[PDB]
C-alpha cells in the first residue's frame, strides 16, 4: 500500500517541492470529496475570526514619547475610519469587486491553512466611490512557478527569487488558468518596496531555514481515504453477503463406476445416454415447477452445486479499530472529533471543560500565530494611504517619521472571535473575581469580553441617566 | 506510472552522424514530410535594380515532398520483481525501496529506449550515405523507398577496372583514385572514414603508411568527438591533407550482432554537409492535447487497469531522416 | 462503488463546472426524496432568521459628524417606515405578488444554502398601494447559462460575463421553464448599477478566487442514498430469509448402481419404467394427501431436494457502522443528528450545554455570514427609495451626500431568532452578572434578549405607572 | 422495491405535478389506515392553536400619526366585537354552517400541513341572525385542476390561471365530488379582488419560485408503510414456525437394490406387490391406532418424511433496525417519537427539557409561519367588513385611508395555544427574573403566559378590595 505513495529521506523542503503538484491535486480531492476539510475550515473560521476581525490602534506612545491621551484620540480616528472603510456594503474593497474585509480574512486564513501560505498584493484601485485608492487583491499558489514552469534552479526555486542567503526578492506570477483554457506567463512582482511598503504580501509558516511554501493537509489524509474506502466497502460484502443462498439441484444417482463409465461412453459415443437424462431432467423440472419462492429455482440437473464454504468468521474487529484510529488522527490534525462528528460516549465534567480551554487556548495560539501577520500588513498599507491623503493627523511631537517608523506607528492588536462561553458559572466567577481583585486591565478585559471599555462606560451612564429619567433602577 | 519530466538523461553520445552531419532536425505538426515545405537551400542569388524591388521570394517548391516518417513507438516493463543494475554500493537500502528501483530502472529501461531509436536511425543514416536509398519498412506496413537521389558517379566502384586488392601491395598509391572519387562530391572530402578492413587494404599500400601522419596535429573538434565516443569510432591519424578514420559499429538485432557496416564501403564528402531529421506525427493524446505533435520524442509511464494490468513505459518517435545533397557523397565499394 | 460518481483531480470551480448539472439534479433528487434536507434547511431557518429578521439603522454619526441623537431619531422614522413597509398582509412586495420579506430571505437563503448563491433582482413595480415602486424578485440559478447553453469562453464563463481580472459585468438569464415547455432565451442582467445601485444582488459564497458558484449538498450525501440502500435491502432479506423453508420428499429408493441404470434403460428405450414410477408417486401423493401444514407439500416425487446451505452467520455489524457513520457526517453536514433524528442515548448535562452553545455559536456564525449580506442589499435599495421619495429626512449636516456614502449612510445591522432558550438558570445567572456588573450595553444585552432598550423602559414606566394607578406594587 | 415509488430527476414543482395524484391518493391512504397521521395534526393542532387563537390588533399608531391611547381604545372595541362574533354557538359563522372559527383554524391548518396549501373565501352571507353578512368557506384542493382536468398548459397551470411573470390571476374550481356522483364543472374565481379585498385566500408556502403546490406527507411515509408490513410479516412468520411439527412414518424396510427391484416390478407389471403392502401399512394403523397427541398422525406408509431443514438461524436484527428507523424518521418528520409513541427509556432531565424547548420553539416556528397567513386574512375581510358597516370607529386624524392602509391599520398579531408547563421550576424562576429586571414588557409577557396585562391589573384591583372588604389578606 505504500506504493501508491511515497516518501523520500530528505530535508521536508525538497522532500516536499518535487512532489508538490501531485500531494495538492489529492489534497484537493480530498478536501472536495470529504467533508472533514469544510467542517475543520468552518471551525478554524468561527475560532479564530468568528464573526469579525477588530483593529485596535496603540502607537508606541511611551517609548515614541507621544503622550497617551493623543494616542488614544489618534486610535479614535483611526479607528473610525477604519470600521467606517471597512463596512463597504458593495463588496467593494477587493479588485474581483466582489469580497469585503471579512471574506479578505477567510480567503487569506483558509488558503494559508491549505497551502500554508496566503498571498495578497496591494493594487491602486481606481474606483472614486471611495476616499482610499488601495485595494488588496488576493493571488493564486498556482499562479508562483518558476518563469515557463521550468524546475528549481539556482536562485530561481519555484517560482521564488532569491539570494544566495536566501531573502526572497520576487516572484513569478503564472497567468490565471480559468477558463480552463488561458496559457500561463509569468510576470516578475517583488515582495515588498524598498521603503516598507508592503506590496506582496507573502504570509507562510516555515517548518524550518529556506523553506519557500506551508504544510499539507492529504500527505497525512491518504489513511481516512483508504480508511474509509476500506470500511465502505467491507460493510458491502458483509450486507451483501449476510444471505446470499445457493440454490442447486442435487440427487441420489451417482452410481460412482457406473456414471464414470456413463460419461466415459457418453464421450467416446454414446452421448444419447447423456441426451436422454437431459431431456428427462428437463421434463422432470418442467412436470415438477421445482420453484423455492417468488423466483425459480435455476436450472440444475443432477450432480452439480456449488461449495460456498467461508472463511473464517471472527468479528472484524473494525469497531476498536475506527474508534483507536479517529481518536489517534483526531488529536492529531488537532480539532478533537468528539465534535468533528460529535459522538457524546462517556464524556464527563471536566473531559468537556479541559478539553473545551485547552482547544479554545490552542485556537488562541493559531489565531495569533496566522492572522495577525495579514491584519497588521493590511492596516500598514491602509496607514500609510491614510497619512498620504491625511486623513488622520500624525502627533505634531513625533520622535520618528511616519516613513521610519511605521512599526512604531502601526503598531496594533486584533480581536477575533466574540466572547466565549462554555459553562456560565466558570465565566461569571472568573469575572466576579476579576472584578473584585482589580485584577483584570482595560485592554485584557475587553480581551476576554469582546467589548470596549469606553463603550461600555459611556453606555452605563447612558443606562444609569435613562433610568433616573424614565424612574428605573440603576 | 510516473511524470513525463522524469525523462532526464543528458546523454546524447550517437556516433558522428545524427550529430554532426543531420543536425537539420525538422519535427512537424503533419504526418508526412513535405520537402516543398521545408526551405532547405534557399534561392540566393538574385537582386533588384536600383529604382524599386522584385517579387515575393518562397520555399523553393521542393519536387518531391511525401514520405512517410518512421513513426517507432516501442514500450517496455519496469515490473519491480528484478534486481537492477547495481552500480558499486551505492546504498543498496534504496534499490530494496520499491520506490527507487521502479525509478532507476524507468531510467534504465527509457535509455534503452532511445539508443535503440538511436540505433535504428543510425542505420537508416548508414543506408542513406552509402546508397541514397532509404528503405521505410516493416510488417504490416509497405516498403517504401526514400530516395535523395544519390548520382551514379557517387555509386562508382573501385572493383570495376583494376582492384586494390589486385594491385602493388607496396608501390601503388590510392590517392590517385582519393582525388578520382572525391572530384566528383560536389565538394571537399575532410574525413576518410573506412570500415575495419576497408582501411586494412587502404593501408596495405607503404606509400599509404609512409603518406599518413600518425601525429595528433589537432585538426578540429574530430579529436574531442573521438575522445566522447571511444567506442566505435577510431581517428587513425592524418593522411597529410585529410583525416583517417575507422568505424567498427555493431548493431545487436534479434538474436544476433553484426556490424553496422558493409564489408568494404567509403562514403567521399564533407563534415558539414546538410542533414535532414524531418519528424512526423507523434500519435499519443497526450502529445496532441498539451501540444507535443511537433516534436523530437515523447515518454511516458503509464498503467493498464484490466486484463493486462500492469504498467509499462512507452516511447514514441517519428524520424524520417535524410541527407539534402546526395551527390554530396560518393559511395564506392572496395576491393 | 465509484463508478457512478467521478472526482476530477483540479481546482474545485474546474472540477464542480463541468458536472455542475449531474450533482445539481441528484442534488434535487435527494432534498426530494430524503428528509434530511427538509430538516437541515427548516432548522438553518429557525436558527438564523427564527420569527423575523430585524432591520436596526446605525449611521456612520461619529465619522460622518452626525449628531448621535439625530441619528437614533432618523433611525426611529426609518424603522417605523420599514417595519409598516414589510408588514404588508397582501403579500404585495414581490414582482410574484406571493411573499412576504419573510419569505424572501426564507427562499434567499434556502437557495443560498442549496446552490450556494442567491439571486435578487430590484425591479420597478408599478401598483399604488404602498409609496415605494421598488419590489425584489429573485431569480432562478437555472437561468444563469451562457446564451443558449454554450459551454464556458473566455470571458462567457457558465452565463456570467466577466473581464479577464474577472470583476462580474452582467449575467445571461435564461427564460423560466415552467410549464415543461417553454424554450429558454438568455436576456442581459447587469450585476449593479454604476452609481452604486444595487440592480442584481448576487450573493455568493466562493470557497477560492474566480469561483462562480456556490457549495453543494450531494456530492457529500450520495453516501447516505447508497447506506440507506444498503440498510434497507439487507433488512429486507434478513427479515424474508429468517424462515424460509424448503418442502420437498426424499425417499429411500436409491438402490445406485440399480438406480443408474434403470435411469440409463430408461433414457435408451424404457421410459416405462419412469412412467410407471411416477404414476405410482402420484397415487402416493394423492393416497397420502402429503400435507404439512396450511399449505400443500409441493410436489416431489422422490430423489430431489434443495440444499439451502448458507453463508457466514456472524452479526451484520451494522450497528455499529451506522452508529458510527451516523456520527460521522451528522458534525460532517454541521447540525448533530442526536436532533436530526433525535437520539437520547447517554446523554449527560455537560453533553447538552456544551453541544448547544456551541452549535448555536456556530449558527450564529452562519447567520451573520450568510444573512446580512441580504439584509444589507435590501436595505440599501429600500433606503435609496425612501431618499428619492423623502420620506425620511437625512442630517442636514451630511459630510458627505447620501450616494457618495450609502454605505456610511446605509450601515445597519439585524437581529435573527429570538431569545435562546437551553437551560434557565444558565441565561438568568448571566442576565444578573451582566446587571449587576454593568458589562453589558444596550446593543448587546438586545441582541442577547432579542428586545429593545427603549421599548422595554417605555413599557417599564407604563408598568410602574399602571400600578401605582391601580394599586399594584411597581 | 424502488419499482413501485419513482423519482424523476427535475425540479421538484415539475417532479410532484405529475404524480400529484398518485403520491396523495397514496398519501389518504396512509393518513386513513395508520394512526401517525392523526397523532401529528393532533400534536400540531395543541402545539399551534391549542385551546385558541387570540387576536390583538395593533394599529401602525407610530407611523400612522395615530395616538396610542386611541388606538388602544380603538382596539379594545374591535376585540370586543371580534370576540363576540367569533363565539357564536350556533356554527353559523361558515356557510356549511357546521364550523366555528376554531374550525376554520382546524381544518385550514390540518389542509395546509396535508397538501401544504389551503384556500378559504370570504362570501356574502344572507342570514341575518349576526351583524356582519360575511361567512368563509373553505373550498377542497380536489376542485383546483384545469378546466375539465385538461393537463398543464401555458398559462394555465394544474388549474391556476396565471401570467409568463407567474402572477396568480384566478383558479378553475372542479364542482364537488360527494355525493360520488357529481360530474365536475370549472368554475372561475380570482384570487383576490382589485381594491385589496382578500376574496379567495389561497396561503401556501412554496418551496421554490414558481411553484403551485405545498409539501406531501407520502413521498416520505411510504418506508413506514413497507416497514410495518415487513415487521408485521416476519412476526408472524416467527410466530407461526417456532413449533411447526413434521409428523411422519419411516420403517427400517429399504433394501436398496431389493427395494428398487419391487418398485420396478410394480412400475411394470408387479403391481400386486405394492397393494399387498398398501394394505398391511393400512392393517397397521388401523391396529396400531398411530396417535401422538390430541390429533391422529397424518397418515403417512413407510419411506416418505419431509425435510424441514431450515435457514440460518441468527438473531433478526429488526431490534435496533426499528429504534434506529424510528429515532431515524421522527427527527425526519419533525415531532420526536419518543412521545409520537411515547418510549421513557433512558431518557434523562437535560433530555426532558432540552428537546421540549426546542420541539417547542419549533412549533412557535410553524404557527408563525402557516397560522398568522389565516389569521390576519380573516381579520383584514372582518375589518373591512366592520368598517363597511360602521360598528368600530376609525381614528379621525387617519393619515392614511382605510382602503389605502389596511395593512397599517389591520395591523394585528395572534396567541395560540396556552401556557406552556414543563418542569414548574423553571417557568417560575423565569418569571420572578423577568418581574424583578422588568426585561419583560406587557407584550412578550402576556405572550408568555397566555393572559392579558390589563385584565390581569383590572382583576387585581379586584382582588384586593375583595380581600379588603371581606377580611382577606390582599
Amino acid at each position: 500500500q505504500l506504493r501508491s505513495w511515497n516518501p523520500p529521506s530528505e530535508s521536508v523542503d525538497a522532500a516536499l517541492l518535487p512532489n508538490f503538484t501531485r500531494g495538492n491535486a489529492r489534497a484537493d480531492d480530498l478536501v472536495r470529496n470529504n467533508g472533514y476539510a469544510a467542517n475543520a475550515i468552518q471551525l478554524h473560521q468561527d475560532h479564530i475570526v468568528g464573526s469579525f476581525f477588530r483593529l485596535s490602534h496603540r502607537p508606541s506612545w511611551r517609548y515614541l514619547g507621544i503622550g497617551e491621551e493623543e494616542a488614544r484620540a489618534f486610535s479614535r480616528e483611526v479607528e473610525a475610519a477604519w470600521k467606517e472603510f471597512a463596512e463597504d456594503d458593495c463588496c467593494c474593497i477587493d479588485v474581483e469587486r466582489k469580497r469585503t474585509f471579512t471574506m479578505m480574512i477567510r480567503e487569506g486564513v483558509a488558503m494559508h491553512a491549505f497551502n500554508g501560505e496566503l498571498f495578497v498584493q496591494a493594487t491602486w484601485d481606481t474606483s472614486s466611490s471611495r476616499l482610499f485608492r488601495t485595494q488588496f487583491r488576493m493571488v493564486s499558489p498556482k499562479r508562483i512557478s518558476n518563469p515557463n514552469n521550468t524546475g528549481d534552479s539556482r536562485n530561481c526555486r519555484a517560482g521564488v527569487q532569491i539570494n544566495d542567503s536566501g531573502a526572497a526578492l520576487g516572484y513569478y506570477v503564472s497567468e490565471d488558468g480559468y477558463p480552463g483554457w488561458m496559457p500561463q506567463k509569468w510576470t516578475w512582482i517583488p515582495r515588498e518596496l524598498p521603503g516598507g511598503r508592503a506590496s506582496f504580501i507573502h504570509v507562510f509558516e516555515p517548518v524550518e531555514d529556506g523553506q519557500t511554501r506551508g504544510a499539507n493537509v492529504f500527505y497525512s489524509v491518504m489513511e481516512q481515504m483508504k480508511m474509509l474506502d476500506t470500511l465502505q466497502n467491507t460493510q458491502l460484502q458483509s450486507a451483501i453477503v449476510k444471505a446470499m443462498y445457493a440454490a442447486t439441484i442435487e440427487s441420489e444417482l451417482d452410481t460412482q463406476s457406473a456414471m464414470d463409465f456413463i460419461l466415459g461412453a457418453n464421450s467416446q459415443e454414446q452421448r444419447e445416454r447423456l441426451t436422454g437424462w437431459i431431456g428427462e431432467i428437463a421434463a422432470y423440472y418442467a412436470a415438477a415447477p421445482v420453484r423455492l419462492g417468488g423466483a425459480k429455482v435455476p436450472h440444475l440437473m443432477p450432480g452439480d452445486s456449488l461449495n460456498l464454504q467461508t472463511a473464517q468468521d471472527t468479528d472484524n474487529g473494525y469497531s476498536v479499530f475506527e474508534q483507536s484510529l479517529l481518536r489517534y488522527i483526531a488529536a492529531g490534525l488537532g480539532v478533537s472529533y468528539e465534535q468533528l462528528s460529535r459522538n457524546y460516549a462517556q464524556m464527563s465534567y471536566s473531559t468537556a471543560r479541559a478539553s473545551a480551554n485547552e482547544s479554545w487556548a490552542y485556537f488562541m495560539g493559531r489565531r495569533k500565530f496566522v492572522a495577525s501577520r495579514q491584519a497588521s500588513q493590511m492596516f500598514l498599507c491602509w496607514l500609510e494611504e491614510a497619512i498620504v491623503r491625511r486623513v488622520v493627523t500624525l502627533p505634531s511631537k513625533a520622535r520618528f517619521s511616519f516613513q521610519e517608523a511605521r512599526s512604531a506607528w502601526g503598531n496594533c492588536d486584533w480581536i477575533g472571535s466574540g466572547r466565549m462561553a462554555i459553562d456560565g458559572l466558570k465565566e461569571v466567577q472568573e469575572a466576579v473575581m476579576l472584578i473584585e481583585a482589580g485584577l483584570s486591565t482595560y485592554e485584557k478585559e475587553c480581551a476576554k469580553r469582546g467589548d470596549d471599555y469606553q463603550e461600555i462606560f459611556a453606555q452605563q451612564v447612558r443606562e444609569t441617566m435613562e433610568r433616573r429619567a424614565a424612574g428605573l433602577k440603576p | 506510472a510516473q511524470l513525463l519530466a522524469a525523462n532526464e538523461q543528458k546523454f546524447k553520445f550517437d556516433p558522428l552522424f545524427l550529430r554532426l552531419f543531420f543536425r537539420e532536425s525538422y519535427p512537424f505538426t503533419t504526418e508526412k514530410v513535405y520537402l516543398s515545405q521545408i526551405p532547405g537551400l534557399v534561392n540566393m542569388a538574385l537582386y533588384v535594380s536600383p529604382i524599386v524591388s522584385g517579387e515575393v521570394i518562397r520555399s523553393r517548391g521542393g519536387s518531391t515532398s511525401e514520405f512517410t516518417p518512421g513513426y517507432v513507438k516501442p514500450k517496455h516493463e519496469v515490473n519491480p520483481q528484478m534486481t537492477l543494475r547495481r552500480l558499486p554500493d551505492e546504498d543498496p537500502q534504496n534499490l530494496a525501496d520499491p520506490a527507487y528501483r521502479r525509478r532507476r530502472i524507468i531510467m534504465q529501461n527509457m535509455r534503452d529506449e532511445e539508443l535503440a531509436i538511436a540505433q535504428v536511425e543510425e542505420m537508416q543514416a548508414v543506408s542513406a550515405v552509402l546508397k541514397g536509398k532509404y528503405t521505410m519498412t516493416g510488417e504490416a506496413f509497405d516498403p517504401v523507398e526514400v530516395d535523395m537521389g544519390r548520382s551514379e558517379e557517387n555509386n562508382i566502384t573501385q572493383s570495376g577496372g583494376t582492384e586494390w586488392s589486385k594491385r602493388d601491395k607496396s608501390t601503388y598509391d590510392p590517392t590517385d583514385d582519393i582525388e578520382a572519387y572525391a572530384l566528383n562530391a560536389s565538394g571537399v572530402v575532410n574525413i576518410i572514414v573506412f570500415d575495419p578492413k576497408g582501411w586494412a587494404l587502404f593501408r596495405s599500400f607503404k606509400a599509404v603508411k609512409e603518406k599518413l601522419d600518425t601525429r595528433r596535429g589537432s585538426n578540429s573538434e574530430l579529436e574531442t568527438a573521438v575522445k566522447d565516443l571511444g567506442k566505435a569510432v577510431s581517428y587513425k591519424g592524418m593522411y597529410g591533407d585529410v583525416a583517417i578514420v575507422v568505424y567498427s559499429g555493431q548493431y545487436v538485432e534479434n538474436g544476433v550482432k553484426k556490424n553496422f557496416l558493409p564489408d568494404n564501403t567509403m562514403v567521399l564528402g564533407n563534415t558539414q554537409a546538410r542533414g535532414l531529421r524531418t519528424y512526423g506525427c507523434i500519435q499519443d493524446a497526450d502529445a496532441q492535447r498539451e501540444g507535443i505533435n511537433a516534436s523530437a520524442r515523447y515518454p511516458k509511464n503509464w498503467v493498464t487497469t484490466g486484463d493486462p494490468a500492469r504498467e509499462f513505459t512507452m516511447i514514441q518517435s517519428a524520424p524520417l531522416m535524410l541527407l539534402a545533397d546526395p551527390d554530396e557523397f560518393v559511395s564506392v565499394q572496395l576491393a
